[PDB]
DNA sequence: ACTCTACCGATAAGCAGACATACCTCTCGATCCTGTGC
DNA sequence: GCACAGGTAAATGGTTTGTGTCTGCTTATCGGTAGAGT
């Protein structure tokens, strides 16, 4: 709660500056507001009794500044919570309330029904994944990553690398697929556009080992491929115009790119500057996790697994 | 009838049906290596006459669209050279009756 | 499982019930016993929809 | 191409080519020009079949791995009674059922094909 | 004799469409309002 | 005193694990001859 109170609390609305400024929040007892205004403790019994919400109101802290506490909202309260009247409630003081003590609680009371939030099952995120497509689909092997940030918004942004052509077929490429992109990029022109200009950092960084012959012939096509792109700026522009439509003109077409790649390119390494040399190394990293699965050295991942 | 050796031009395919009231078959080679009508799945097929035709459809009062139908590209069609609406008699063997005949058209 | 050996092709590690249902099983078979039981489940759910489409 | 020839100067590799009125191939980059002999008469190699003996990275702490089964194979050639035995690590179906031992005394690889 | 280019046939390969047994039983929510009026 | 009537919201960017098996439409790609010379 006080996360997200704080994540952004802080707009600008235009010396005339306007700013909120939310500070901080706390949580209150459940209350409940009676017609006449009055106000008093509401018990869970009181709340199924009565059809009523067993939420607590809670507040903030506005401290408006041109250059007191107020009402948010209710929130819902869980049973036998930090914030329940019958976490620290004995035995005897349960009978009273006319609560059982055999209750364990972990459910809301809502317009006097009780509701429990069954558990989701989701895939774990910032969490490398090789998998093998269908001998029809041109398409052998896809390594993606779903990158999302764990504090911030959430993002879930995909970073998939395919393997173009089959074993069968000599003309074997890898193309990424950058977010907001509608068209594969090759690698070694992402790598370029991360300031890692000559072909020979770039096999370093792919692979860790100068005896895997075979690994260093698979990337021969993408680095012949890469013979187009030979600095950062034909790059960065190239990645520009593969974005918006030529809607305005290639110089800024450059800076595009460039934020593009420092906002949403992994946006769970890091997002401020010096990004090049980590996002590269991760770069390769995925390459060679992919090049790993088709030089069959390991095995397809099991998206069953717990 | 020509039989042909490898592959034949689509212009050539053009050029079969123009001999009227005359009929022109083309064959291939590979095709014609083994007999279809010898195997065991093929049952024997009898064209029948006109007059025979007319005899069927008047005993058992039946049109002419409503029969079984085979294609005039099938294999056996090919080989007995049927024309577009001929009726091709079928005798086959049956587990349950010692003998089964089963009549189809050419369409 | 985590309690065996990696490379381990002996018949209990693959999944061998030795045991009897009047002797009980132990732990490993168990689960073994409970996998087989799943996918005996999951596969009559598949089949009754399929086969109901096909009949109808 | 077995190894991968770098451009001294810049950091590019190089591509291959014949000096014709010579009568030798040659490598040379596109930056620079860096002509050389080039005397390797590999210029392409290509493999159909896995390697044989892959076994695997066999890193100096392969005897602190706790699921690694052990065994009494006697060691080749310091005679030991202790090792620790894996199949390929192949991924596939092609590969056979052998097993390599490794002793945690001298770090030496054998396997049991006896054959 | 096959160059300078046109329609014939014969495929590859991407773009969407239709749909998943049958019978019944029970509970539980939601079916609008904010800018604008004198 | 309170009611009265139009769809003025988001622009965006954005989403989701693992659905196959034919079907039809629309291109791209590949051979093959015809309007005739030195
Ligand atoms: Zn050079
Ligand atoms: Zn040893």
């Amino acid at each position: 709660l006080q996360d997200i109170i704080c994540e952004d609390s802080t707009l600008i609305l235009e010396s005339r500056k306007y700013e909120i400024s939310f500070g901080k929040i706390y949580v209150t007892k459940p209350m409940v507001n009676e017609s006449d205004g009055v106000t008093h403790a509401l018990y869970p019994q009181e709340a199924r009794l009565r059809n009523l919400t067993y939420s607590s109101g809670l507040f903030v802290d506005v401290k408006k500044r041109t250059y007191g506490k107020v009402f948010i909202g209710r929130l819902p309260i869980m049973l036998r919570s930090k914030n329940c009247y019958l976490s620290e409630a004995t035995e005897s003081d349960l009978y009273k309330l006319k609560e059982c003590p055999f209750d364990m609680g972990g459910y809301f009371i809502i317009n006097g029904s009780e509701k429990v939030l069954i558990a989701q099952e989701r895939s774990a995120g910032n969490i490398v994944q090789v998998f093998k497509k269908a001998a029809p689909s041109p398409i052998s092997h896809v390594a993606e990553i779903r990158s999302a940030l764990e504090k911030g918004s959430r993002f879930i942004s995909t970073l998939q690398v395919k393997l173009y052509g089959r074993e069968g077929s000599s003309a074997r490429t890898i193309k990424a697929t950058l977010p907001y992109i509608k068209q594969d990029i090759p690698i070694v022109i992402i790598f370029r556009a991360l300031g890692i200009i000559p072909d020979g950092e770039i096999l370093e960084h792919i692979c860790y080992d100068v005896n895997d012959w075979q690994m260093l012939e698979m990337l021969k096509p993408c680095v012949e491929d890469g013979f187009v792109i030979q600095d950062r700026e034909t790059a960065l522009d190239f990645i520009g115009r593969r974005g918006t439509a030529l809607g305005i003109k290639k110089e800024k077409r450059i800076q595009y790119a460039k934020d593009i790649l420092q906002k949403e390119f992994l946006p769970h390494i890091t997002q401020l500057e010096g990004f090049e040399s980590r996002k590269a190394f991760f770069l390769g990293y995925m390459i060679n996790r992919l090049l790993l699965c088709a030089l069959d050295r390991k095995d397809q991942d099991d998206r069953d697994h717990f | 009838i020509f039989v042909y050796q490898n592959n034949i031009t689509p212009s050539a395919m053009k050029l079969v049906p123009s001999i009227p009231p005359a009929t022109i078959e083309t064959f291939n080679e590979a095709a014609l290596v083994v007999n279809i009508t010898h195997h065991e799945l093929v049952p024997k097929h009898i064209r029948l006459s006109s007059d025979e035709k007319r005899e069927l459809l008047k005993r058992y009062r039946l049109k002419e669209s409503q029969l079984p139908r085979i294609q005039r590209a099938d294999p056996v069609a090919l080989y007995l050279g049927l024309k577009r609406g001929e009726v091709v008699k079928i005798i086959r063997k049956s587990e349950t009756s010692g003998r089964y005949a089963s009549y189809r058209i050419c369409m | 499982l985590p309690h065996f050996s990696k490379d381990d092709y002996s018949p209990e590690s693959k999944g061998f019930v030795e045991n009897s249902y009047l002797r009980g099983l132990t732990p490993q078979e168990f689960f073994f016993h409970a996998m087989g039981g799943r996918e005996g489940l999951i596969d009559t759910a598949v089949k009754t929809a399929e086969t109901g489409y096909i009949q109808r | 191409m077995t190894t991968f020839r770098f451009c001294r100067d810049c950091n590019n590799m190089l591509y291959p080519r014949e000096d014709k009125e010579n009568n030798r191939l040659l490598f040379e980059c596109r930056t620079c020009s860096y002509v050389e002999e080039a005397g390797s008469p590999l210029v392409y190699r290509h493999e159909l079949i896995t390697n044989i003996g892959e076994t695997a990275g066999v890193v100096q702490d392969i005897g602190s791995d706790p699921t690694l089964p052990r065994s009494d194979r006697e060691c080749p050639k310091c005679h030991s009674r202790e090792n620790v035995f894996f199949q390929s690590q192949q991924r596939r179906k092609d590969t056979s059922m052998v097993l390599f031992f490794v002793c945690l005394s001298c770090s030496h690889i054998f396997t049991s094909d006896q054959k």
